[PDB]
């Protein structure tokens, strides 16, 4: 039900360093 | 050089 | 991890580490799928080549962890095996072909900050996600050259490669059970998988959802981070179906 969301960064809306590395290829 | 792991997980 | 950066503290929280009890070491990376079951590569357990067959009794599964050495007190959960789970088809003798196997812990792990389920895809997330060019995420505790060792947990974004690409980068015989992903040497990047990383993660971010998937398995290369060579993923999505079987099954 909750998989995939981290308990530090989605489930608070705090992103990581790189994870917007991958969205920009997501294209 | 791992750290041992409590005895009761061996 | 090849030319990676320090993971930040919870960011892979389905990250496992297989640890061998005697003598004590780095077995190989995994990845948690539920509160029992963890998801790693074949290899990792059984490549008679190499006189590998590890049975449950023999390793240890390590959860929540960031240090590679350290003992993470209040951290991490060391968890002992029910039984192990090969794909019955997997080859060894040639290609690695579904380099894929399922641990069922003997108790279920308690989530935390540090400690959470990895996704797995269906069908249509692979479709949208599985392209080349799009980038994923592969984390390890394994070395950092081919030719040291890491104080923490590693990652490396790296783009998926076209299977032709791929196919032409080895002399192994590919199967669509596989995919390839790193940077080309025209690219620049770097970044690759290496020995220590087996069995671990290669996930993605779906920009639907905002959800992370587990699209494959570290499987396999030549060498790590060489100019012209990428490094081969199970292609887990393919091997699901024998996934659902196994968890439903057992
Ligand atoms: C146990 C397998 C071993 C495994 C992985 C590897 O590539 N093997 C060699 C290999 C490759 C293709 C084969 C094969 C063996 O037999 C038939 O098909 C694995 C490995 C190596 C390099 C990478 C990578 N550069 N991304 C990813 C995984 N190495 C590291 C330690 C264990 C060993
Ligand atoms: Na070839
Ligand atoms: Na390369």
């Amino acid at each position: 039900a909750d998989c995939g969301l981290r308990p530090l960064f989605e489930k608070k809306s705090l992103e990581d360093k790189t994870e917007r590395e991958l969205l920009e290829s997501y294209i | 050089d791992f750290e041992e792991i409590p005895e009761e997980y061996l | 991890i090849v030319e990676g950066s320090d993971a930040e503290i919870g960011m892979s929280p389905w990250q496992v580490m297989l640890f061998r009890k005697s003598p004590q070491e780095l077995l190989c990376g995994a990845s948690l799928i539920s509160d029992r079951w963890v998801l790693t590569a074949a290899h990792c357990l059984l490549y008679p080549p190499w006189d590998k067959n590890f049975t449950e009794n023999d390793l240890l599964v390590r959860i929540g962890k960031h240090s590679r050495t350290r003992y993470e007190r209040n951290i991490e959960k060391i968890s002992m095996l029910e039984k192990i789970y090969i794909h019955p088809r997997y080859n060894w003798r040639e290609n690695l072909d579904r380099d894929i196997a399922l641990m069922k812990l003997k108790k279920p792990v308690a989530f935390s900050d540090y400690i959470h389920p990895v996704c797995l895809p269906d069908r249509e997330t692979a479709a949208s996600l599985l392209q080349a060019g799009y980038k994923g995420r592969v984390t390890g505790w394994g070395n950092l050259k081919e030719t040291g060792q890491p104080s923490v947990l590693q990652v490396v974004n790296l783009p998926i490669v076209e299977r032709p690409v791929c196919k032409d980068s080895t002399r192994i015989r590919i199967t669509d059970n596989m995919f390839c992903a790193g940077y080309k040497p025209d690219e620049g990047k770097r970044g690759d998988a290496c020995e220590g990383d087996s069995g671990g993660p290669f996930v993605m971010k779906s920009p639907f959802n905002n959800r992370w998937y587990q699209m494959g398995i570290v499987s396999w290369g030549e060498g790590c981070d060489r100019d012209g060579k990428y490094g081969f993923y199970t292609h887990v999505f393919r091997l699901k179906k024998w996934i659902q079987k196994v968890i439903d099954q057992f």
